[PDB]
């Protein structure tokens, strides 16, 4: 855990967005 | 027989393959080889002859022998053709004129019984011009889909930038390595 | 047989590749006519290990003129050999560069070639200056189109008395073909450069530092007074053949093998 | 899926229950990913919802839309942008490649009654990126 | 166009904001001593406030305290970073991070970082893993007169991000930007509505400014790559006489029920927060104000690898006076 | 002096400069010389300290090799000796014929030694008479632009002040340029920002109001100067002297921002002094 | 001026062959042993044949005739002299000048003739020095050559 909110991970792109 | 070798390969990695790199001169070739092997713009003169080089990326060793567009060494790619696995299109939307040229070219090299297993593989360099056109534009004139039994895919790499790929790299391994 | 080696040679293991290409050397040595493989061995060419890429230049060179049109597939890799950071490796680029009897190749090695002019490697220096010889004899027009005579006379006046010397014997044999029509003479400055540069020349360097002196003519008894004492040391050189132009060239300006006897 | 196939039939009763024309902040779970939609992901997601039907022919509205992507984005954390339709007039298509939903009309694009339709051509053609390069960059 | 920098003192031109005569003294306070660098030509103000925090930078990244006690116990890099820094009053490096494999307080080539165009990525960087932590830190401000009502109510985005890979990647950051939905045809959704977004040095300004594209080689180590900074015309989150109930302000300290009240001005600290339960210290981490939302984050390397992006988003009060 | 530990010999040239006007030709000319690129470059900053009359005639032929240098921080060292011999002696420099070398810089690969060269250049043309002035046609422009994408903070600054010297003569021209200083204002450095936005400034002095780049450029800009508003405090007072230098030139760009303006309850003297005088401009 | 060295062997087989210009046909040393065998059943024989207008001049070695053609007015001292230096190279980096030897060295052998002379000019003659750069069992020359 981490005071300030949980580290989430990140995506890649919009891909939905080709 | 006994097949423990390989299975103890396979398990850190031991499959390297392979790939071509084709198209018309002053493509972004080159530059595209030397970014996927070095990772950076340098400035060539054109390809007289030819460039081999390898990546290592994913555990697969992904070896490219870059082929130039000279009049003089088109009719030279079928030297090649023996023991290919991979190839390559480079496509240049920023030569209008040349578009029919590269067309025609590639009919001629897609017309060979022996290039059967390789895999279609468009990249669609020079990516920094307003006058390029978009991922389905290109397909549309070069008529990739109707290329029976061939797998193809369009991807958009920037010589300058260096965007795509990744991408294409990714679907070059995924094409050719079918496990986890 | 062929079929086999060309498999061997059509191969990624580099220990197959080494024998193949010693079993090909072997061939064409032993008498075998291997050109139908030029090409074959042509996709063997850009190999890190220099064992294998002294042959294949060997086996370009020899089967050069049998298949001119085949060797269009080497002007790119003697351009990056051009660049390489070992000397040996660029001197051999450069020596298979100018071996290659192809009339349609050494237009585009004027570039490589204008770039080891001035290589600051004596060996390199060497190698250039014996692959603008090479490209004269083949094509004087394109030499002289490339502007190498300015860059051999250079080279005379330059550091590195084997390369010195090196230059001096390619234009001593360019001017040899050409038509006496603006000779590389020089005045006594350039032979007194020579003399001194003579007495640092090996015993090949020798012969072609005393054969420039052939061509000379002194006009002064002064001037042919200083040769002679120049070649007067020559005469002590152990090489019968210093001796002997050492002789001549003091001719001029006024016990061994049974072979030689 | 499980989760997704219990949330589907309540997700279709509330669209059906909401005609087809007060809490602040944006909380966001701990560790839960957020990501767009990806291709395979819109057309298993489109291949789930033709065969447990409530989406096919169903009246299109902004309410119905808006309640099925905060479903989507609940049960599967994909962002509620790539469920986007192409400007009318006519049959719009999704903006999201992979998808194969799309409104038709039923009868100014705006008051235009549309349904959603499945289409299996959508997954395959970039219709939306076609009819709008520069949307699709 | 600084004559002299002193703190310490190295001169750069020697020709020698206050003003001896001729002389201008332009210098900022630091936490005990003032960098006071004289000037006497019409040299850039701001270009030496810059170098003035730039080297304040490099002191606290290469000396974990600014106090005398290392003025007089780290001369020997002291003066050689000092030297280094600016040439004729003319700086030319100002990279920490590179500026470390150079100058060091216990000399080879400097490297090519610096003479190369990427000189905010150190070339041939190594880890285990690819981990790259983000951290999007909300800043609330709010001026809410004695009337009643809020004047200055501004929000401005950090993304902090801590990149630790291996290589030279070149990040692709893609967030629900407005701007970057109305283009792709997506200005539906929620988008964030940021008036102004300063990038890092890595991000390129050629590729935000052609399509909105944030394309950058992340650092190794804790950086700042974007600095959003929006109007917010929302209700506050804390109304002194409103955020979620889902969200919890961990660390209340209102300074002038619940929660311990000391005088030292009356500090009202509060532990935890619950939401819908002068100057407010409220920082409620997992809470997004603006409602921007991270898409993706392209870490493309040559070499190929599999990057494990991260990030958290913490909201904590900026200039939220009363 | 001549010592091979290069801890000592920085000490000794920090001495050295400090003590040399107060009261070494050979060891600085034979430590222009050195393989590495770090002693080559303390040599050449060292020698460029010395205010010596009698020893900057010397130095002539080490700054003429190292002009040259293909090491790029050689290259920004000698780039910074030159200027300095130029500012200690301007005959000298015009003599050596350095002025030839330094324009070639800006020319040159090393982006970061384009920049200083470019700095160089113009501070030899700020302390010149103005005769036979750097000026470079729109080639060069275009060029330090092309080199300006790769500048450091730092060398922005100095590529940026090349073109304030400039004027455009048409608005082909002056569009883009404007449209190349556009990027600037996206810059995390308060000065670039500031540079970026003086440099437009300058060029709307030819920019046409009828096209919609002038209108682009009006709102482009008060985006910025929000932005800078929000730096430091000692940054704030120089942020509302160029707001107050720039208000009587364009005043319907910021005719907008008045919240802004408000000064804090933790603001400056000199903040919240100048705070009011922007209220009552704007 | 030596156009082509080349290495026979007593039965008229070449053993090895370099050429170093190539105005000589490599089939004219199929007529140097027709010749030879002329020249000496009838006294005329001599270290430098004459294949019309292409002189082979070369000496008798342990095993093999070392014959080197040439064309043009080469210094025929220069020949005998570079065709000893060779000789004496053999013998340093092979103890026995045999047909044993010429076709079990050939990846030296070349690599020795190659560096030897180049456009049929000499430049590097020192055994010892060329044992630094070329061997049977590579990195940059010794400066020695070149000093
Ligand atoms: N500036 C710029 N030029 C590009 C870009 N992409 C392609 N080019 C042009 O494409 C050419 C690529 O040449 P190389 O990469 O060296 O090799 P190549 O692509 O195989 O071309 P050939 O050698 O002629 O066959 C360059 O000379 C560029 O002029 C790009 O993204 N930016
Ligand atoms: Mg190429």
């Amino acid at each position: 855990d981490r005071k300030g909110g949980s580290y989430s991970q990140a995506a890649g792109s919009d891909s939905a967005q080709s | 027989g006994n097949i423990f070798a390989n299975l103890f390969k396979g398990l850190f990695g031991k499959k390297e393959m392979r790939i071509l790199m084709v198209g018309l001169d002053a493509a972004g070739k080159t530059t595209i080889l030397y970014k996927l092997k070095l990772g950076e713009i340098v400035t060539t003169i054109p390809t007289i002859g030819f460039n081999v080089e390898t990546v290592e990326y994913k555990n697969i060793s992904f070896t490219v022998w870059d082929v130039g567009g000279q009049d003089k060494i088109r009719p030279l790619w079928r030297h090649y053709f023996q023991n290919t696995q991979g190839l390559i299109f480079v496509v240049d939307s920023n030569d209008r004129e040349r578009v029919n040229e590269a067309r025609e070219e590639l009919m001629r090299m897609l017309a060979e019984d022996e290039l059967r297993d390789a895999v279609l593989l468009v990249f669609a360099n020079k990516q920094d011009l307003p006058n390029a056109m978009n991922a389905a534009e290109i397909t549309d004139k070069l008529g990739l889909h109707s290329l029976r039994h061939r797998n193809w895919y369009i991807q958009a790499t920037c010589a300058t930038s260096g965007d795509g790929l990744y991408e294409g790299l990714d679907w070059l391994s995924n094409q050719l390595r079918n496990q986890k | 047989e062929i079929f086999e080696l060309k498999a061997e040679l059509n191969s990624d293991k580099k220990e197959k590749k080494k024998e193949a290409v010693k079993k090909v050397i072997a061939s064409m040595t032993v008498g075998k006519d291997v050109s139908a493989l030029f090409p074959d061995v042509v996709n063997c060419m850009q190999t890190d290990n220099l064992e294998l890429k002294k042959l294949v230049y060997l086996y370009l060179m020899n089967y050069a003129k049998s298949q001119p049109d085949m060797a269009i597939m080497a002007v790119n890799t003697f351009v990056k050999d051009c660049e390489d950071p070992n000397p040996l490796i660029r001197a051999l680029a450069v020596r298979t560069m100018g071996c290659i009897r192809v009339d349609k190749i050494t237009e585009y090695l004027c570039e490589p070639l204008r770039k080891c002019l001035k290589d600051e490697d004596p060996y390199v220096r060497k190698t250039a200056a014996v692959c603008v010889a090479k490209l004269h004899d083949i094509n004087a027009q394109l030499v002289e189109d490339q502007g190498f005579l300015d860059t051999l006379k250079d080279l005379i006046s330059d550091s590195n008395p084997m390369v010195v010397a090196n230059a001096v014997a390619a234009l001593s044999e360019i001017a040899e073909s050409h038509p006496s029509s603006n000779l590389l003479d020089l005045n006594p400055q350039s032979i007194n450069k020579l003399l001194t540069a003579l007495n640092e020349c090996t015993e090949w360097g020798q012969i072609f530092i005393l054969d420039c002196l052939a061509n000379y003519m002194p006009k002064d008894d002064r001037e042919a007074q200083s040769i002679c004492e120049r070649v007067t040391p020559r005469l002590s050189h152990a090489n019968s053949a210093v001796v002997l132009s050492a002789v001549k060239v003091l001719m001029k300006f006024m016990s061994a093998e049974p072979e030689l006897q | 899926s499980k989760s997704s196939v219990i949330g589907w039939p309540a997700v279709r009763e509330r669209m059906r229950r909401a005609e087809p024309a007060e809490e602040v902040g944006f909380p966001v779970t701990p560790q839960v990913p957020l990501r767009p939609m990806t291709y395979k992901a819109a057309v298993d997601l489109s291949h789930f919802l033709k065969e447990k039907g409530g989406l096919e022919g169903l009246i299109h509205s902004q309410r119905r839309q808006d309640i099925l992507d905060l479903w989507i984005y609940h049960t599967q954390g994909y962002f509620p942008d790539w469920q986007n339709y192409t400007p009318g007039p006519g049959v719009r298509y999704p903006l999201t490649f992979g998808w194969c939903y799309k409104l038709v009309p039923v009868e100014d694009p705006e008051r235009e009654v549309l349904e959603w339709r499945f289409d299996s051509r959508l997954a395959f053609h970039h219709v939306a990126r076609e009819l709008h390069p520069e949307y699709f960059k | 166009s600084a004559s002299a920098v002193y703190v310490i003192c190295r001169n750069y031109r020697g020709d020698v904001i206050l003003a001896h005569g001729g002389v201008r003294f332009m210098w900022i306070k630091h936490n005990n001593l003032y960098l006071v660098a004289t000037s006497k030509k019409n040299a850039c103000v701001s270009l030496v406030f810059s170098f003035l925090y730039k080297v304040v930078q490099v002191f606290s990244e290469y000396f974990k305290e600014l106090e005398e006690e290392s003025i007089r116990d780290n001369f020997v890099i002291i003066y050689e970073l000092l030297d280094e820094l600016m040439d004729f009053g003319y700086p030319q490096t100002t990279d920490s991070k590179i500026l470390q494999e150079y100058i060091t307080q216990e000399a080879p080539r400097p490297p090519a970082t610096v003479t190369n165009a990427v000189s905010w990525r150190s070339e041939g960087i190594k880890y285990r893993k690819n981990e790259v932590f983000l951290d999007v830190i909300e800043a609330v401000n709010l001026l809410v007169s004695a009337n009643g009502n809020v004047l200055r109510s501004e929000i401005v985005g950090s993304i902090k991000m801590r990149v630790f890979l291996s290589g030279m990647p070149e990040l692709r950051l893609g967030l629900n930007d407005k701007v970057l939905f109305d283009n792709t045809g997506r200005g539906k959704s929620k988008s964030v509505e940021l008036e102004d977004v300063k990038f890092h040095q890595c991000v390129r300004l050629s590729r935000f400014e052609n399509d909105r594209t944030i394309s950058f080689i992340p650092p190794d180590g804790e950086f700042e790559l974007m600095s959003y900074r929006l109007n917010t015309h929302v209700k506050p989150l804390i109304w002194i006489e409103q955020f979620k109930r889902r969200s919890t302000a961990n660390n209340v300290e209102i300074h002038i029920t619940v929660g311990s009240v000391k005088w030292v001005e009356i500090v009202w600290s509060v532990k935890s927060f619950p939401g819908g339960k002068i100057s407010v210290k409220f920082e409620i981490p997992y809470f997004t104000t603006s409602g921007i939302q991270v898409r993706y984050l392209k870490i493309i390397e040559k070499s190929g690898y599999q990057a494990l992006p991260w990030v958290r988003y913490i909201t904590q009060n900026g200039d939220y006076q009363l």
